[PDB]
């Protein structure tokens, strides 16, 4: 009978979404974690989740509905989004064929309509009891990650273990966000590594946020991590053709006290430092910004902010660490930031105070030449508007790389404290303690009083919204890896 | 094309190339060769309305997509038709305001009982279509040709939507030559003009027989396959009941390119029915064969994305259509394809 | 354990998969007068060129290697092709999951490198025991037929009892070739037709080769035996390009630069009486290289001729009214035969040479109620849409819509020449000559018939660099 069938559907549905959720919660309780569906509900707007492949099962013959991952689409702050969420309780969250096809369906759909994918990972690794088939589906997923790269924003949340095959797809996405205390990432696990190391010393959150650079953010708990991803999506377009969101703004038409502060933020002694974040917050709407890689390579700041309501990326040397010199980690952090923003048509605002590169045998032997040049590449390849604001030191190759006019910048303005030179008090072995030689030759466009920075950046940004640049014809470049 | 008078000989070539031919009752007729010639060569006496009157073209030949009761009827139908369409293949279609309600309604709940308990009892697929479309309204294409399939233009949340739905009232909803060609050219037109296709599937397959085979249901019935697999507009498919064999494949399945496929609990997806038992074991082994009389195996493999309660159809269809307005699919590089003729 | 043991184990599996299973297949197929899948591939491909893929593919949960199909690539007369061949002896040739994955792989490969696909079919379609999954896989094969339509040539050899998906996929390919006595096509078999509809028919009458070659139009050719059909396919491929971008083969030719006796014979080929007929094939053979051509649909709609030939070594498509059946008038079948042939040739950049002797359309309630308007207009669209070079030689009757349709200048023809016996008018009730049309420029030349071959060849050479602009559209909406 038709009604019996409809009741059988209600029974299968409660088995799949409420009974399995009770089971999943009891087991994620033993580790201090939320469930797959709880995370999905924290992430998406209430009532917007449309779940796909609810009644999928693997084919072998314990075959639970969904095969261990919840997939579907929803919205975040009104805009469409796709999501998959691993269920660590079934099969340790490992990837089988049905599992793999669910994530592949969710991914092909987002490629199809042009919307972001957020993957919520909490996965043992790979289902050995499905043999090579498990690996095939990891590879098919990664392949989709690669063809989506620079097409749709991709964000990975690491909310549990992540080992072996589970670490590749997050590595291919644009941002990886981990959670304190509950999450790990490692190619090889601690047991095999046989060495005497724990999971959190091998690959805990601090390791990836501060040493390897694999993690762009670590949330204090799951709610913080998810809240961070929601804020991030709020700066980004849905895909590489449509525009980023534009918000309203309460910006002042004239000079404020926060503007005038910039006149006194550079100290009189050249040894003394300042917080570059004091310049950044002066310029951005509401003094706010979302920092990327905040605990990695603190000598450079990479952040997303807004100016007159429009998205802007900020790349700034930070004199409060290593004097704001460039090294391997600051180069690779900033490079990939800039190449992502350029992929997604977000203009790049650079604040430059760079005295050179960090010297040492480790920098050289670890490969500063081909890893430092990635930042040169990124700037030179980008076609998005670039405004550069030179606050203080401007020496040599660091000056060249950090948004100079000759690497592509559309507008370079210099504070009077700017020293643009081949070198400092090292050449003899107020001649070069100013920007006026560079300005004389046209290498900087404007020499402004610091208080004018916000107003001149906003003007220039507006002047460049209709910018267009032809890019080389080629499959792809050959950036140094 | 409005055919509002005689239309013979050279006068019939342009209308046959246009996308819609609308005739007027009593005053119009179409043929290539006129009844005077059908006498001198065939020795048969036929009137003009016998040879190519509006009823012939609306019910037998298919040349006419609609016959107006009078001239004002025909023109009104064309006006309403244009009001669903874009001006060309680049600009968007009109969007109208809508009184669609967030909330399950009494019309929505009727779908829970629309499917009969007995396999030997059918339903009127129009009862489904009207529950999903804004104001329960739709302009029907070819309403008197191949009535075992319904092709129609309606709106969901103000947006033009094309509807292809097997109709079990007539000829068991089967797919035959006429139903295939009627639906096939509709889909291709809508795909050309960027109109998404909502399909309601309840099919036993293609119609077999000497009559169907000798006129070419293989090359003529498969035209609907080509049409769906070539199409790049969004496609949502609601499977109400039977879904066997080539029927299930052709009616907007996921593998033929559908973007979202939801099934009611009465959907029955399989290669055959009581015909299998016998290419297979040359009656317990028959009711064992309702591992198939449900959608759950297809759901197991991901071949349908959702098993929904019928009363939820409108609301899920609407969200699905909204989720696909930014769709973009790539096409083969070719001068043109080579669809079967 | 030893490396040499693993190699020997491989040799044993290879013997298992290709040698012993072949003797099983030859056993059963020979008893029904058929060859095996691997035998057929060996006849089709150049010797030694076959590279088999997916040899050791097996169903998952007897699971013979290959799951019922042999797939791979090879060359035919030196140019690359892909191929699959059903093994009817394994579960009736039905498509399971592994079977299907093999066919989709060689189809993706052909689309990848741009070469023809030849499918050899001897199957009962989708595998019932695998449920929706076998429908899924046949659907994915068909999807690749559609996305290949007009991209790579696709040819279907039908060499056994074919039903369901095994008749549906070949109907999307460009050509379907059947074999006498051993092959059938129908959406479902006679036993099911009876048990379900109460119709009692044999296989031969429901979908034998003759039915599809003469009545339905599903089959473009019926070979006398398997070897004849495979040879017809190899000859077909010899006229066609590998895909829609690379050029078609050019051959050496011994054409004569001056008038010959075969040329002069055309001056007397048209009878004095308008009541008497002639064999258009005599005109065609006089113009084509070596008087040779491969005829498409030879036994279907015989009032029109579709054929592939060559002029000065280049492939040429021939569409010609045939007076020796129904006086060469157009009907539904002749329109759909010639329409799809033209659209195929235009898809693959083969120029169309048209020989016109058309008195009008076949009248009747039948023609009209079966939709001559909607179906005959397919030939009009096919001609007007084509951008390939078009040369039309009008030999005699040229009335009304028939004239318009058969490659006239107004539908797009690049060069139109008329014989003195051409009667170009709106009907026949002098005006029974071509000079009014010539006076308006609707025909470009009036030639003596002996000069046809000389003038067709020059025109073809003159149009090789032709380039024509196309509508910006996803696709058209041709009447179906
Ligand atoms: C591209 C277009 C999209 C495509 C969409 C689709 O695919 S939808 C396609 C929908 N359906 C189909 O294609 C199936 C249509 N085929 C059939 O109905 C039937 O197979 C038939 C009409 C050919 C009848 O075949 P027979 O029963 O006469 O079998 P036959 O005597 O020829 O030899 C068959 C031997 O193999 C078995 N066999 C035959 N066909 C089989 C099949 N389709 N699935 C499983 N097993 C089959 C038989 O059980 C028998 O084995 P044993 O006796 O040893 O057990």
């Amino acid at each position: 009978s038709t009604a019996d069938r409809i009741a059988d559907l209600a029974a299968r549905h409660e088995e799949a979404v409420v009974l399995a959720e009770k089971k999943a919660a009891d087991r994620q309780h033993l580790k201090g974690k939320l469930t797959a569906r709880a995370r999905i509900d924290l992430l998406l707007d209430p009532g917007s989740f449309v779940e796909l492949d609810e009644f999928v099962r693997h084919r072998t013959v314990p075959r639970p509905y969904g095969d261990g991952v919840v997939t579907g689409h929803g919205t975040i702050d009104g805009r469409q989004v796709c999501v998959f969420s691993h269920d660590f309780t079934t099969l340790g969250g490992s990837m089988g064929e049905a599992f793999g096809s669910k994530v592949v369906k969710i991914y092909d759909f987002a490629m199809s309509v042009g919307c972001p994918v957020i993957g919520i990972n909490d996965s043992g690794g790979a289902r050995i009891q499905e043999g090579v088939m498990s690996i095939a589906y990891y590879t098919e997923l990664g392949v989709r990650n690669v063809h989506s790269s620079g097409v749709i924003p991709q964000i990975s949340l690491i909310m549990g273990p992540c080992a072996g095959g589970s670490v590749y797809s997050p590595a291919l996405t644009d941002f990886t966000v981990m959670v304190k205390d509950i999450s790990y990432m490692f190619v090889t696990g601690p047991e095999v590594v046989g060495e005497q190391v724990t999971a959190e010393q091998l690959g805990g959150p601090a390791v990836h946020a501060e040493v390897s650079g694999n993690a762009h953010y670590v949330g204090d708990d799951e709610q913080d991590a998810i809240s961070w991803v929601q804020t991030l999506l709020g700066y980004l377009p849905p895909n590489n053709l449509d525009p980023a969101p534009v918000y309203d703004h309460d910006c002042a038409p004239g000079i404020t006290e926060a503007d005038l502060a910039l006149d006194t933020v550079i100290p009189d002694s050249e040894q003394q430092v300042y917080d570059m974040a004091d310049v950044i917050t002066a310029v951005l709407d509401d003094g706010d910004y979302l920092e990327i890689h905040p605990d990695f390579a603190r000598n450079i700041i990479c952040a997303l902010g807004r100016v007159e309501g429009h998205s802007v990326a900020v790349v700034a040397n930070q004199p409060r660490h290593l004097a704001g010199v460039l090294d391997i980690d600051a180069s690779e952090k900033a490079a990939r930031f800039i190449r992502f923003c350029d992929s997604f048509n977000i203009p790049v605002l650079t604040f430059m105070d760079v005295p050179g590169y960090l010297p040492g045998v480790g920098q050289e032997h670890q490969g500063i030449i081909r890893r430092g040049i990635k930042l040169f590449y990124a700037y030179a390849e980008s076609t998005v508007p670039k405004i550069t604001v030179i606050t203080r030191k401007a020496y040599g190759g660091g000056y060249a790389v950090m948004g100079s006019r000759q690497i592509g910048a559309d507008r370079v303005m210099a504070w009077p404290t700017a020293e643009i030179a081949v070198m400092g008090a090292n050449s003899a072995v107020r001649r070069f303690g100013n920007p006026y030689e560079a300005a004389a030759h046209g290498y900087v466009d404007m020499v402004i009083s610091p208080s004018r920075t916000r107003y001149e950046v906003a003007r220039a940004l507006a002047s460049l919204r209709n910018k267009r640049q032809a890019r080389p014809a080629r499959k792809h470049g050959n950036i140094p890896l | 094309s409005l055919i509002m008078g005689p239309c013979a000989g050279g006068s019939v070539y342009s209308p046959a190339l246009t996308d819609f031919t609308v005739m007027v009752k009593d005053i119009s007729y179409m043929f290539v060769t006129g009844p005077e010639v059908v006498s001198a060569v065939m020795g048969e006496q036929v009137t003009a309305e016998q040879l190519g009157g509006p009823a012939v073209h609306a019910e037998v030949s298919g040349n006419a997509h609609y016959v107006g009761d009078d001239e004002q009827d025909a023109i009104s139908w064309v006006q309403t038709l244009l009001g669903y369409l874009p001006p060309n293949n680049l600009d968007p279609a009109p969007v109208y305001d809508h009184d669609c309600a967030p909330g399950i309604t009494e019309a929505d709940l009727a779908l829970d009982t629309v499917i009969p308990d007995s396999e030997q009892q059918v339903y009127d697929m129009a009862d489904v279509i009207t529950a999903v479309l804004d104001d329960g309204d739709y302009l029907e294409i070819h309403p008197d040709f191949a009535r075992n399939i319904i092709c129609a233009l309606g709106r969901v949340e103000g947006h033009s939507v094309a509807v292809v739905a097997n109709q079990p009232r007539h000829l068991a909803g089967v797919l035959d030559i006429d139903a295939s060609e009627k639906a096939a050219r509709f889909i291709r037109f809508c795909d050309s003009f960027n109109i998404p296709v909502l399909t309601f599937m309840d099919v036993p397959g293609y119609l077999p027989g000497v009559g169907q085979e000798h006129q070419g249901i293989i090359r003529r019935g498969i035209k609907l396959f080509y049409a769906y697999a070539e199409s790049t507009v969004p496609k949502i498919t609601v499977i109400t009941r039977k879904a066997y064999g080539g029927g299930y494949a052709v009616m907007g399945s996921r593998q033929i390119g559908a973007d979202r496929v939801m099934a009611w609990p009465t959907a029955e997806i399989a290669v055959m029915g009581a015909n299998s038992a016998v290419p297979i074991l040359h009656n317990l082994v028959d009711d064992y064969r309702r591992r198939f009389g449900n959608p759950y195996e297809a759901a197991a493999h991901g071949y349908v994305d959702m098993v929904i309660s019928p009363s939820r159809t409108r609301y899920e269809v609407a969200r699905a259509l909204a989720s696909l307005r930014n769709k973009r699919q790539a096409r083969p590089a070719r001068k043109h394809g080579n669809i079967p003729l």
